[PDB]
């Protein structure tokens, strides 16, 4: 019924990022786990890692 | 006298201690701790809180002065809505801590710059539209930040920006040949980005009334100038400290920063906000007025600054009813939003 | 033993983080389990531990009987004499055989009683001789009331980055002299016999006149022994570096310590990470009479130490993770200068490498710094105020 602090209540506050977790699980997908035996980086990825 | 003095008692003991003293309030996590101030999310009642903390090593410094700027910009900011004062000021929380309580905000400008899912091209102008709008909200009811950076202009998880930490204590006016207030007062996030007006930056010649007279409006502007050619360009500050003197003097411009900015009509305005005489520097509403049409749609006055208006309001529209609101309004929605 | 005891004796942690104060008091549980488990070589360490605490308690005994104010240093060092030779209740002249603290291999048998007096200073820090078990005399400062927490770990950094340079072959001729909290108010300081070189100007006039009062030789540049004048243009450049470095922040020439072989090293630590009380300090301990010592920037002495800077930088550089990584876990270290701003210290340290820098650009840098540095002379005109707040408290 009252508040003095917390003006703009957000309901996502403390939530996980959903958003964020679905990028995670894409990007970083274990499923090339054997591929990447064979697979490495090339020229342009070597220099950059 | 923190400056001065230097001396360790309080700062060794400082951040968890304070919160055992004070009942409302329980230690989440420490957001940051520099000479200045002692800054940690607590747990309350209401929702997350940050408390930054100052540690009085000095007794004969006038607090007083600054609580009762405080009250007094709390009240006058108390209807901005894309404005967020400090919400409480104890001074006797503990026997030698002050404690500043203002909301805590789901993401920082700085961080949201970078977190997912990245700021659209019209969300970045929506942001921009409403540091333009909460400088103008705070220029209009008579009070000045002085301190506009990406890391005190935050975002609600809905993109409702709310200025904060204003910045009534930090002085006004620098010297340009001694960082040490800069150090101390400004770069609390230690980024070196320097966003404060070039005007602000005097000789030693120029000065202690210099450290607390009254802010002016075309300060603001300048610093909401800096932020949004930050966040046009996601993180690429305008100015560090030894390029702002420099730009102060004219021997320095942007140029490469402004470049990088994709939208031509948001680099115009950046150039205009930040130019280096403050007579040029228009209202922040003069901006705004401007760039109707021109950079920020006009959706975002007529519908979008006046429906969000209603989610920023204290009552609280709860997680349920903020949806059967908009489902109610929906095909309203649509109409103001699709021609 | 010393460092997990200095956090059982940290009454602070007892109440801000009383779980992390128990971790520490069960991390000793443990370590006197440990010992007593172990064989009969490695039980009698836990005896000698125990004997090294009562010893150093009845020293801070003795320490806390002369801090009762019952009178003028005359009273306080005949009654600290009187104690020490006091074989009956005391006994440290001749307690049994221990290890000493601060340098266990220095196995000592007991304090000399003649020998100990305190420094007149507001700390009372205590000179000691100890006689060791081989027959010498060792020298160590005992101090009280005063956390070297912050000493003991700026101290145990630049051991790393003289070992390190040391790996290099830069032995740039530190002195890493050790120091060991016992307590949060209590510890020990190896005694690098030397002459602050603010007395050194104070009584020969200068470094040059110093060196050639105790290390005279017509074959160096300028009167001064080659072995002597190398010595000092190489430890000269170790502070500089490893100072500016961690950003030590005092300049105090009473601080600045020269030994006769020419090692010049810092004592005073209680100002670091880049903050001094005096504002607008300069970037590092370049103060001009330690490049007078060189004979002025047209010196050769000169042209050897810069290239023994930029040396000594690029080399740290090499080894700048490893001294990051080093403060990262002491972020939470109760560390005065870290306490303060604990997330930034790293960043700090971090900021002094340059690592953005090619190495080309990095010895520019240093040679810019050094260059512009020797000019700041506004700190050798506000330490005249200094000595004089001191003429009030002396
Ligand atoms: N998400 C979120 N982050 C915050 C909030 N307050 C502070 N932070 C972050 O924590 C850091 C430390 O807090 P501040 O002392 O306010 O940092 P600052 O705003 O740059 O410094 P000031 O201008 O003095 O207020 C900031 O740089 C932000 O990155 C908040 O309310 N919400
Ligand atoms: C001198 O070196 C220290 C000057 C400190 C000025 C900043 C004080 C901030 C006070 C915030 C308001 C507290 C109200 C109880």
């Amino acid at each position: 019924t009252s508040f003095e602090l917390v003006k703009v209540p957000d309901p996502q506050m403390s939530m996980e990022n959903l958003v964020e977790s679905k990028h995670h699980k894409l990007a970083r997908s274990l499923r090339s786990g054997p591929s990447d035996h064979d697979l490495k980086p090339n020229a342009a990825t070597r220099d950059q890692l | 006298g923190n400056q001065l003095a230097g001396i360790a008692p309080s700062q060794i003991l400082s951040v968890e201690s304070y919160f055992s003293d004070i009942h409302d309030f329980e230690y989440d996590k420490s957001l940051g701790s520099t000479r200045f101030f002692k800054v940690a999310r607590a747990k309350h009642r209401e929702g997350l809180v940050v408390v930054k903390v100052f540690a009085i090593q000095d007794p004969t410094l006038p607090l007083t002065s600054y609580k009762q700027e405080l009250e007094e910009l709390k009240i006058r900011l108390n209807s901005a809505q894309n404005c967020l004062p400090f919400q409480k000021a104890s001074e006797k929380a503990s026997e030698k801590a002050a404690m500043l309580f203002r909301q805590y905000v789901r993401d920082n400008l700085y961080d949201r710059i970078s977190t997912r899912p990245f700021l659209n091209n019209i969300e970045k102008r929506w942001i921009a539209f409403q540091i333009l709008t909460a400088v103008d909200q705070a220029h209009k009811s008579g009070v000045r930040h002085g301190d506009i950076k990406t890391e005190n202009v935050m975002v609600t998880s809905w993109n409702w920006v709310l200025l904060t930490d204003f910045a009534s204590f930090k002085p006004t006016y620098l010297p340009e040949d001694n960082p040490a207030d800069f150090n101390y007062f400004f770069d609390t996030s230690r980024r070196r980005t320097c966003y404060i007006a070039p005007e602000r930056f005097v000789d030693g010649g120029m000065f202690n009334q210099r450290t607390r007279g009254e802010l002016k409006r075309a300060m603001d502007i300048f610093s909401a100038g800096c932020v949004i050619a930050e966040l046009f360009t996601e993180g690429v500050p305008l100015f560090d400290l030894s390029q702002l003197l420099a730009y102060r003097n004219g021997h320095f411009f942007p140029e490469q920063v402004l470049n990088k900015i994709e939208d031509h009509s948001i680099r115009e305005l950046v150039t205009q906000m930040i130019h280096r005489e403050p007579d040029k520097r228009l209202e922040a509403e003069d901006y705004l007025k401007q760039q109707r049409g021109n950079a920020f749609p006009e959706i975002f006055y007529t519908f979008l600054q006046p429906y969000m208006a209603q989610f920023a309001k204290e009552t609280f529209l709860s997680a349920d009813e903020r949806i059967l609101v908009i489902r109610k309004d929906l095909g309203n929605i649509i109409h103001n939003l699709c021609g | 033993y010393w460092y997990v005891i200095v956090e059982c004796e940290d009454q602070d942690t007892q109440q801000r983080d009383p779980k992390t104060h128990e971790m520490y008091l069960n991390v000793m549980r443990r370590f006197s389990q440990a010992l007593l488990k172990g064989d009969k070589s490695v039980r009698v360490m836990r005896s000698l531990l125990a004997a090294q605490q009562t010893f150093v308690d009845r020293l801070v005994h003795l320490m806390k009987a002369v801090q009762r104010e019952s009178g003028n240093r005359k009273k306080k060092n005949e009654r600290l004499q009187a104690l020490l030779g006091d074989n009956e209740k005391m006994n440290l002249s001749d307690v049994e055989l221990i290890p000493l603290p601060l340098e266990p291999q220095v196995k000592i048998r007991g304090i000399i009683p003649e020998t100990a007096t305190l420094f007149k200073s507001a700390l009372m820090p205590a000179q000691l001789f100890f006689k060791t078990e081989d027959g010498g005399k060792y020298p160590v400062i005992f101090k009280h009331g005063d956390d070297l927490r912050q000493d003991q770990l700026i101290l145990q950094i630049i051991s790393l980055m003289d070992k390190l340079l040391r790996k290099e072959n830069l032995d740039l001729k530190l002195t890493p002299y050790k120091v060991l909290a016992t307590s949060t108010k209590h510890g020990f300081m190896q005694f690098i016999q030397s002459v602050p070189v603010a007395e050194v100007l104070d009584t020969e006039g200068s470094i040059q006149n110093f060196f050639r009062k105790y290390a005279p030789s017509e074959n160096g540049p300028n009167g001064i022994s080659a072995e002597v004048m190398d010595t000092y243009v190489k430890s000269c450049a170790g502070y500089c570096v490893i100072t500016y470095i961690l950003g030590v922040g005092d300049r105090h020439l009473d601080n600045l310590l020269l030994t006769k072989t020419g090692k010049l090293f810092h004592i005073d630590f209680g100002y670091i990470l880049g903050r001094d009380p005096k504002p607008l300090p300069p970037p590092m301990k370049l103060n001009k009479e330690m490049v007078e010592g060189m004979g002025g920037t047209q010196s050769e002495q000169y042209q050897e130490f810069r290239k023994q800077c930029y040396t000594a930088f690029l080399h740290l550089r090499r080894y700048s993770n490893l001294i990051l990584n080093l403060f990262s876990l002491m972020v939470d270290a109760n560390i005065p200068d870290i306490a303060l701003e604990p997330d930034k210290t790293v960043k700090k340290v971090q900021d002094k490498f340059r690592l953005d820098l090619s190495d080309e650009e990095a010895v520019h840098y240093m040679q810019s710094l050094i260059d512009e540095s020797v000019h700041a002379l506004f700190a050798a005109v506000v330490e005249q105020i200094h000595k004089f707040a001191q003429y009030w408290r002396k």
